[PDB]
RNA sequence: UUUUU
């Protein structure tokens, strides 16, 4: 049997009018980096850049990259462990954490990615209607949302 | 020459900590280091330290338990008003409620959360995170 | 007893070869040439891949290789080095660009995702050992057809 | 002729016969088989040596595709899993395999499989003939089940493949576009019939590609699908229809077991000690020393070429270091580790 | 093509 999959429900043409306040946004372990590097919060940054409530999200992917890092980037395990960050269940045996990011905003068009991979954000980009979230200069930046 | 034996001191418990040591040697103290590690001490960062007096200015010999992420001195002592203290706190900690910047108030060395519950400001000593 | 004597030889001897490569590596370390130092390591690495003396990496290591590259990107332009050189013009050169691409492909290496060696002591001993010649020699004859270290030698 | 036994060690530099000679001599076959048998004592390696020696003596039972579809290939198949790389031991297949047919099916197997029968009955006589001498001249009645044999270990298999070395020494070929890449420019589209080989010893000509052999059409190299091995072993060299020596491959070899069989031949040479990290002479003592070499396999009018660095171990007999014996890399990595401590 | 202990 062929398949075409169906374009979500959400998007009109190039807008997708699901995505509203407050927002819903995948953590990407690099983020945390540029986060701490800049030394931007990760909750209140992202409110700064969409001036909404901003729940981020951390899968277990982009947690198992995490304590692989080791002890130099403890701070970056222990934010991501913050009580406000919330934990999403994976049930794919990969552990590859840009696999995954991309699987999940192909399944549901309802989160924003916070990465600074180009990889990354070029296939991000190439799906319609995901907003790219960004961190660069001195806060966080956003590209694909207009509601801002 | 010595300028700042706070500085030295620091410096050394961050090289201790790095190389994994369980303890480390100060010289020379300081009144403002034995407070400055109190204050550490009583955030938990750093265990039990003790003074070994020689007749000069002595020495410390500081337990670790590996719970410190960083600490540093600010040099010169800027004086700080308490409206321009968050300023300190965002550029030297990665979030504010992660770390302490430690200053040196007409009350005393103390951390700065401490400072605005007092109500008092005065001069920078450093931050520890 | 003499073997003092034999253990003193031992120790100079020892004492002569730690001097030789230590005049060796010291005069090793003056010279640095970037030519110099470019062909040497070349012929190190052949020896390396040839002997495989580097361990092959488990499926694991390559994830906390990779979760490093990620996590930090730091084998992109957005370097200092890398940075100044492309904003000033210095990567038209040839040389450079190299220096710029070998450090990209490196990054890129991390990135990636009837029923029908124990060497043989080929020594004497391994053999087989069969069991069966003067005469047919005297047959055989029968078709015709230190010195000089300290005297005088 | 002399240089032939020389490096089977039959004779010495000398040119008289050693003992490996006077008991090669024993044997009713020809030098190179002698050597094999020579060393085939090891792990009861002995049978499959003895039916391998009868089947190379007597010539291919197996018919070829030239002078004959589906079915050619099946009985191919079945003969080619002990290795992919070995026309040897697709000979020790079918020799083997013959001793478990019953007598009566003997024939019926044979023409199924295309195997010329009248080689097979004498390889089988021989197979007992040897088996006779061998036990007569070691210690004798032999039956037909003592010539039945199982299949070999792994162990059995790589062991074996040392034993075609010893007697074939002298007939190594190793693939051109590693010595000289630039002339042979080997591509994915290349066929494998096609990749020039360069043999040991060969001379030097002043254009390389008159040095260059490639496969045969009768192997399984041909089918192989992938690429062929670093260096084979070949029975001997043919002119083919187009001007291109084609070599009768026997099998594949790495290339430290062929550094150890070179090690006792005048075909091996050492170069000095390597240098840099991770390469590092270990020195024990004045006279000894634990370091990686590059051995530089045969006999510059001739091709030879280097092989992979070795961990040796070194002697300084009379100045000169001797190779003692090889060491694995965790041995060396170890020996590195004592002195440390 | 032959052919051998
Ligand atoms: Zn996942």
């Amino acid at each position: 049997t062929r398949n075409i999959p169906q374009v979500s429900s959400a998007l009109f043409f190039q807008y997708n009018q699901a995505i509203k306040p407050p927002y819903q946004v995948l953590i990407d372990t690099n983020f945390i980096n540029f986060s701490i590097q800049k030394k931007v919060d990760i909750v209140r940054g992202m409110m700064d850049c969409l001036l909404a409530k901003c729940n981020p999200l951390i899968t277990d992917c982009v947690m198992a990259e995490l304590e692989k890092l080791g002890p130099k980037y403890r701070i970056a395990l222990k934010l991501a462990r913050d009580p406000r960050i919330k934990r999403l269940s994976c049930s794919h045996k990969g552990t590859y954490a840009d696999d995954c990011l991309v699987h999940r905003v192909l399944q549901h068009k309802c989160y924003i990615v916070a990465t600074n991979d180009a990889g990354l954000k070029q296939r991000i980009r190439k799906i319609p209607g995901i907003p790219l979230m960004s961190v660069g200069g001195h806060a966080y930046v956003i590209e694909k949302l207009p509601d801002v | 020459t010595r300028s700042s034996v706070l500085a030295d001191a620091l410096n050394a418990i961050n090289n201790a900590e790095k190389t994994g040591k369980r303890q480390v040697l100060i010289r020379p103290s300081s009144k403002v280091i034995i407070k400055f590690l109190q204050v550490m001490q009583k955030h938990g960062y750093i265990g039990e330290f003790e003074y070994i007096d020689d007749h000069r200015s002595g020495k410390i010999v500081v337990q670790l338990n590996g719970r410190l992420n960083k600490c540093g001195v600010i040099s010169p002592r800027f004086n700080v008003k308490i409206g321009d203290i968050e300023k300190w706190t965002a550029n030297l900690l990665p979030a504010r409620q992660f770390g302490y910047v430690i200053l040196t108030t007409s009350a005393g060395i103390m951390d700065h959360e401490e400072a605005r519950r007092k109500h008092v400001s005065g001069k920078i000593l450093g931050f520890v995170y | 007893p003499e073997e003092m004597r034999k253990r003193t030889t031992e120790m100079r001897l020892m004492r002569e070869l730690m001097f030789r490569e230590e005049r060796k590596a010291r005069r090793l370390k003056k010279i640095k040439s970037k030519t110099y130092r470019k062909i040497k390591k070349k012929e190190l690495m052949k020896n390396r891949e040839l002997a495989a003396v580097s361990s092959d990496e488990d499926n694991e290591d390559h994830d906390i290789a990779r979760a490093k590259e990620r996590m930090t990107l730091k084998h992109k332009t957005n370097s200092k080095w890398a940075k100044d050189m492309i904003k000033h013009g210095m990567t038209n050169d040839a040389e450079t660009r190299e220096e710029m691409e070998e450090m990209l492909r490196q990054g890129e290496r991390l990135k990636a995702k009837n029923p029908w060696d124990l060497l043989l002591t080929a020594d004497d001993s391994t053999r087989l050992k069969i069991v069966d010649f003067k005469q047919q020699d005297v047959i055989a004859e029968a078709f015709a057809g230190l010195p000089g270290w300290g005297e005088w030698a | 002729a002399i240089q032939l036994l020389q490096y089977l060690g039959a004779l010495d530099n000398k040119e008289m016969i050693t003992e490996d000679g006077k008991k090669m001599s024993l044997f009713p076959l020809s030098p190179r088989f002698s050597k094999m048998l020579l060393v085939s004592d090891e792990k009861a390696c002995l049978p499959y040596i003895v039916a391998i020696v009868s089947a190379l003596s007597v010539g291919d039972p197996f018919i070829n595709e030239f002078e004959l579809r589906s079915k050619f290939y099946k009985s191919r198949s079945q003969f080619s899993k002990l290795d992919k790389f070995s026309d040897v031991f697709r000979l020790l297949s079918v020799v083997s395999a013959m001793d478990y047919v019953p007598k009566e099916q003997k024939e019926i197997f044979m023409k199924k499989n295309f195997l010329r029968g009248k080689l097979m009955e004498e390889i089988v006589k021989l197979r007992k003939q040897l088996m006779y001498i061998i036990k007569s001249n070691t210690s004798v009645v032999i039956r037909n089940e003592d010539l039945k044999s199982d299949i070999p270990s792994v162990i059995q298999i790589k062991l074996l493949k040392q034993m075609i070395c010893a007697g074939f020494v002298d007939h190594v070929a190793v693939r051109a576009d590693v010595l000289f890449p630039d002339d042979a420019k080997i591509t994915n589209r290349t066929s494998i019939i096609n990749i020039p080989y360069i043999p040991v010893l060969a001379t030097r000509t002043p254009n390389i590609e008159d040095c260059f052999v490639y496969i045969h059409p009768t192997s399984i190299l041909n089918n192989l699908g992938e690429m062929p091995p670093k260096y084979m072993l070949y029975y001997s060299l043919h002119l083919g229809g187009n001007n291109k020596t084609r070599m009768n491959t026997l099998c594949d070899i790495a290339s430290t077991p062929l550094a150890n069989i070179a090690r006792k031949g005048l075909l091996l040479t050492y170069s000095k000690p390597l240098t840099g990290q991770g390469l590092k002479t270990v020195n024990l003592s004045p006279t000894e020393r634990y370091c990686y070499v590059v051995p530089r396999f045969g006999s510059d009018l001739k091709i030879g070429w280097d092989l992979n660095p070795i961990a040796v171990h070194q002697k300084k007999q009379k100045g000169q270091w001797t190779v003692i014996k090889f060491i694995t890399r965790k041995g060396f990595q170890t020996i590195t580790g004592e002195e440390k401590e």
